[PDB]
């Protein structure tokens, strides 16, 4: 004689809680993100399956910043070649909130997985590259650096739509301020890491993203990473092993003197010609590749010029490659704050998805 | 050719494939094509159990690769604190420079890893 009411379960998955409320059902584990599991679920309102990532960042300041940045950037961004946030689920109160679930479009596959099983047609390499740059145009126009482009952050569906995802490593850098010395030092996935990052420490710019696209194109041409270094020194090794030793001009543009000194310590190396590496590749592709995989970030092609390159002529349409209308500004960069305060900021950003929210 | 197989397993967080190779007399200081040892690889990936048994089977704690990179440098770059502590406990030189002139301390200053810095001062 007490209302033997029996509602029970948060759904469970591999023993962890996956509490995505009555709207998301039929869970299926689909691997790991940075701070939790990802499940795919059926969205009972939109009638499609989606991807939901569980995030638990509240213990560590840097998990908090990375989570907050992904949230604020992607909630403001709106573009076809960038993943969106469809919904965000968390506890009604800041004390109860230990986890945050981010809901996104589910994409069949991604380029890392595609390259493991598939020699891409030149039409594919081309159309994929067009879409990476189109999305990147927009990212960059927002004063955002992505900082981790690589095949597995390029989501893909079967109509060959391509969307860039995983913005946890992204960041604003408003160019009305000087950022030399302010940028986090060890960024990008190694094989995709521009030489300046290990050379002009904390002084790189949005062109590191171009270098990564460079590495991706090279990868799409031969199904093998072009620079598979084992550690930072070996990574540098693999780059100079193909670009050849840097010129004297290029060298005298290394800001950091210890780096310059080290570069001088190295035996000379010959450039390896692009078509020696890729004898089958379309030679205009090889021209663009040369432009993006330029040692000196200042001579390296930029996003809007890469779109205009002869290789992408079939798709290039400036009137159909939008930029961000409200670029991000210096004040949004100030997330060096206590994990508790970041938690409040995450709490306040996610409010607008809480049940019943008005406005 | 055991060293090779053990290299490839210290990389891959194969706690058991490593434990077995050890018991088949695999060389703990197997050198890879770049002068990297199994300790290098396990410390780089934060595979603590593996680091620990490699040490127990005699792994050279101050091994340099052809770049002057030591296990300590690698544990430091990815901020693997536990492993760092254990490498020190086993006598890794905190002053070792790679051929770039970097020490595990420099790395911790470069990464703003305040926690890793204290650990290297004690």
């Amino acid at each position: 004689h007490a209302m033997a009411a029996a509602a029970a379960g948060p759904e469970m998955v591999r023993g962890q809680v996956f509490d995505v409320g009555p709207r998301y059902t039929n869970l299926s584990y689909i691997g790991e993100g940075a701070y939790g599991m990802v499940c795919s679920a059926y969205d009972n309102l939109n009638k499609v399956r989606v991807a939901i990532k569980k995030i638990s960042p509240f213990e560590h300041q840097t998990y908090c910043q990375r989570t907050l940045r992904e949230i604020k950037i992607l909630l403001r961004f709106r573009h076809e070649n960038i993943i969106g946030i469809n919904d965000i689920i968390r506890a009604p109160t800041i004390e109860q909130m230990k986890d945050v679930y981010i809901v996104q479009d589910l994409m069949e596959t991604d380029l890392y997985k595609l390259l493991k099983t598939q020699h891409l047609s030149n039409d594919h390499i081309c159309y994929f590259l067009y879409q990476i740059l189109r999305g990147l145009k927009y990212i960059h126009s927002a004063n955002v650096l992505h900082r981790d482009l690589k095949p597995s952050n390029l989501l893909l569906n079967t109509t060959c739509d391509l969307k860039i995802c995983d913005f946890g490593l992204a960041r604003v850098a408003d160019p009305d301020h000087d950022h030399t010395g302010f940028l986090t030092e060890y960024v990008a996935t190694r094989w995709y890491r521009a030489p300046e990052i290990m050379l002009n420490s904390k002084g790189y710019t949005k062109s590191i993203d171009i270098w990564s696209v460079g590495c991706i194109l090279a990868e799409m041409l031969s199904n093998r990473p072009i620079f598979p270094g084992k550690h930072y020194l070996d990574q540098l090794n693999h780059i100079l092993g193909i670009l050849g030793s840097p010129s004297q001009e290029d060298l005298n543009c290394i800001i950091n003197l210890k780096a310059r000194n080290y570069l001088l310590s190295l035996p000379h190396k010959n450039k390896v010609p692009w078509n020696r590496l890729f004898p089958n590749a379309d030679s205009k592709a090889l021209d663009l590749l040369d432009k993006m995989l330029t040692f000196n970030p200042h001579k390296r092609i930029e996003v809007e010029q890469a779109l205009a390159h002869p290789y992408l002529e079939q798709y290039y349409d400036p009137s159909d490659e939008p930029i961000a209308e409200a670029p991000f500004k210096f004040d949004m960069e100030l997330d060096d704050l206590p994990k508790e305060k970041l938690k409040e900021l995450i709490f306040e950003e996610t409010a607008r998805f809480q049940p019943g929210y008005r406005s | 050719d055991l060293g090779k197989k053990l290299l490839e397993a210290a990389r891959a967080g194969q706690d058991d494939e490593v434990r077995i190779l050890m018991a088949n007399g695999a060389d703990v200081n197997a050198l890879d094509e770049d002068g990297l040892t199994p300790l290098h690889l396990a410390a780089q990936l934060g595979h603590l159990e593996i680091v620990e048994v490699l040490l127990k089977y005699g792994a050279d704690v101050n091994a340099e690769d052809n770049f002057g990179i030591t296990p300590l440098h690698l544990a430091a770059i990815r901020g693997h604190l536990e492993i760092v502590e254990v490498l020190l406990k086993h006598g890794a030189d905190v002053n070792a420079q790679d051929k770039f002139g970097k020490t595990a301390f420099d790395i911790s200053i470069d990464n703003g890893n305040e926690d890793l810095a204290e650990i290297l001062q004690k």
